């Protein structure tokens, strides 16, 4: 039977807050020192070069995987 | 309930139209608004059609009620539904309900009659034509006797109406001419002699009239006024009027002449003693005296504010303005700091000087327009209200108390009568039925026991083990010495503050603006009471061991923890949040 009408009271309260990462926030990604490239000099068959600035060059890279590859000032 | 300029009805017609009583026409309407007995009230036209107004409503009501429960053989809100008769819960909300609305009915006809005789416009005259000795007394008594302070002023009240009534008769109204008949009926006592105890004597009553013809004393009113401050050392001062008074001789001259005329027929100092009180009421020969009297309260009041007339008046009858002023503020402010200080060095000095004046300065010139922007303000339920802001002066206005009483006693009502409501109404069954789907839990669904309630935190702060211990043990005896009563009352009251403060902290809890300043009532308190129990605790273990005696007791219970550092929350609880946290939230306002 009923006797009552009652207006349902809840306590809703979020008074503690637990915010987990995702795993993904943490994985890896290619990051790289980045400068202006001086010159460019390709060499596979026949070598190709490219200046872009004159300017005594501070550093030098040299990269053989496909191609071989000598990135100026870079 | 009531507000300025509200109508009450001092009538009850609920009683004759129950029997079925009611009236059509106009002229029924009037013959039953006509008292038998001995009084009559007058009515403004306005009062007048608006209670008619009310009466035909009333009529439709009672008819359309009744019609209806003769088709049935109220009307319910809107989503509910009737419950039956001679169901108990229906029987006790019509209980309920009858007896609210006679509270509101005698509330409202209270008031009305406090209306009556507080002399409010729209009951512009009562008129004694009717009455005999024992209403005469019986108005007198209830009306001018039991209120004033002094008794010697009551006669002078007396003459200086008959003065009044006597030099103002043409401009009277025809429904005043019986009044008349009790002022040449007035008996005085022979010059200097059986009635020289009984009744005031002839030049008395020529003093009034000297002071009805030099003040132009048209009412009640300037009459209470003129009464109040004539035979003060400033009266010349007080009562200088603006149009200016006549010069004495001219006066005189009248005097002589109404004096010399009325001989036929049959500087002047303020008057001597007249009679003891009793007289006036207890003496045949002094009843049309007394007659006038009430004529003169309850007619002879008219709006008019007296202090237009009367300008100097205004600041000993009722309180001066603070915006007007009737040594320097540096030397006040040295005079508080006390010999123990520094004086103040001489800049400061100077500076305040100067704001003393630039403040001076402000007073000046708002004084006239906060006046009239107060009255024009108040001209425009709304934020201006109150029983008594009228413009104009009345000197029977009636005690704020009186009125809110009433007032409160019928909000108790209207909550009662609105109790009732679900008492005799009910919601679907099937919405009930649904409401029963969540269940009442005790865990989530139910409010917490700890509400903000105010035993709840006197509770608390009586808890502590410190002050348990004052309480019961430490003091000396509440009851056996003064010095215990003294200091148990102030240790009581102490806590009794700390615990309001912290218990409207809790209710205002969750808006920032209010819960800081609240914050602030909590820190002085607790500062308070921390200084209290600190003092008396030194003060036990200082007074001049035994085993478990009170000192030893008192230091077994260790460090005495303040109530100001102490960090509680909304629930009267200590805090969960850190520290940091909690410092941020209660920080002062800015």
């Amino acid at each position: 039977m009923f006797l009552i009408h009652f207006v349902h009271y809840k306590t809703i309260l979020q008074k503690y807050t637990f915010k987990f990462k995702h795993i993904f926030l943490s994985i890896d990604k290619y990051n790289s020192l980045f400068f202006n490239i001086s010159g460019i000099l390709i060499w596979l068959n026949i070598i190709h070069i490219n200046i872009i600035l004159i300017k005594y060059s501070f550093f030098i890279l040299i990269n053989n995987f496909e191609y071989l590859i000598i990135l100026i000032s870079t | 309930i009531t507000s300025r300029g509200q109508f009450n009805p001092i009538h009850n017609f609920s009683y004759a139209m129950e029997r079925g009583v009611r009236a059509r026409d106009v002229k029924a309407f009037e013959k039953l608004i006509t008292n038998p007995g001995p009084l009559r009230v007058a009515y403004t036209p306005d009062y007048l059609d608006w209670l008619h107004r009310c009466y035909k409503a009333k009529g439709t009501y009672m008819d359309a009620r009744a019609v209806a429960e003769k088709k049935f053989n109220g009307a319910p809100p809107p989503g509910m539904f009737l419950r039956p008769a001679h169901s108990f819960r229906r029987l006790a909300g019509e209980l309920k309900r009858r007896r609210a609305q006679s509270i509101l009915d005698e509330v409202a006809r209270a008031q009305g009659m406090l209306d009556l005789f507080e002399r409010q416009p729209h009951f512009p005259a009562i008129h004694i034509d009717r009455c005999s000795r024992f209403h005469l007394v019986e108005l007198f008594k209830e009306m001018v006797l039991e209120r004033s302070l002094d008794s010697n002023m009551i006669w002078e009240k007396a003459l200086l109406y008959r003065a009044i009534l006597s030099e103002r008769k043409p401009s009277y109204p025809t429904s005043f001419h019986y009044i008349f008949t009790a002022v040449e009926d007035t008996v005085f006592a022979p010059t200097i002699h059986p009635l020289a105890a009984k009744c005031p004597t002839l030049e008395a009553y020529y003093y009034y009239v000297y002071l009805v013809k030099k003040y132009y004393i048209d009412n009640a009113v300037e009459a209470h006024v003129v009464l109040r401050c004539h035979r003060e050392p400033n009266a010349a001062d007080l009562l200088f009027s603006n149009p200016p008074p006549k010069d004495d001789t001219e006066i005189m001259k009248a005097v002589e002449l109404l004096r010399n005329a009325d001989i036929q027929r049959g500087p002047p100092v303020l008057p001597g003693a007249y009679p003891p009180i009793d007289m006036l009421w207890r003496c045949e020969e002094n009843l049309p005296l007394l007659k006038v009297l009430l004529f003169g309260e309850f007619n002879l009041i008219v709006s008019e504010n007296p202090f237009v007339k009367f300008p100097s008046a205004h600041g000993f009858l009722t309180r001066p303005y603070s915006t007007d002023s009737s040594m320097s503020l540096a030397n006040v402010m040295a005079e508080k700091r006390g010999h123990l200080l520094p004086s103040l060095p001489r800049n400061t000095a100077t500076s305040i000087d100067a704001r003393a004046q630039d403040i001076r300065r402000l007073q000046q010139k708002h004084h006239r327009d906060d006046i009239v922007s107060f009255q024009k303000l108040l001209r425009t339920p709304s934020a201006f209200s109150s029983y008594s802001d009228w413009s104009y002066f009345n000197p029977r206005a009636v005690r704020a108390e009186e009125r809110d009483r009433l007032t409160r006693k019928a909000v108790e009502a209207l909550k009662l009568y609105d109790s009732a409501t679900n008492d005799i109404y009910r919601h679907s069954f099937e919405d009930v039925q649904a409401c029963h789907t969540q269940r009442v839990t005790e865990r989530d669904r139910t409010m917490p026991p700890y509400l903000p309630t105010l035993p709840h935190f006197v509770a608390i702060i009586k808890k502590d083990p410190h002050i348990s211990f004052l309480l019961h043990i430490g003091l000396p005896d509440r009851n056996s010495s003064e010095e215990g009563s003294a200091k148990h009352k102030e240790l009581e009251k102490r806590i009794y503050y700390l615990a309001r403060a912290l218990y409207h902290t809790a209710l205002e809890y969750h808006n920032e603006t209010v819960r800081r300043v609240n914050r602030q009532k909590v820190n002085v308190a607790a500062s308070l009471l921390d200084n209290f129990v600190e003092q008396e605790w030194t003060t036990i273990l200082r007074d001049k061991d035994t085993q478990n005696d009170k000192k030893q007791l008192a230091r077994r219970l260790g460090r005495y923890m303040l109530f100001a550092n102490r960090s509680l929350d909304d629930t009267g609880f200590p805090t969960d949040a850190r520290a940091d946290d909690y410092t941020r939230w209660m920080a002062p306002p800015s």
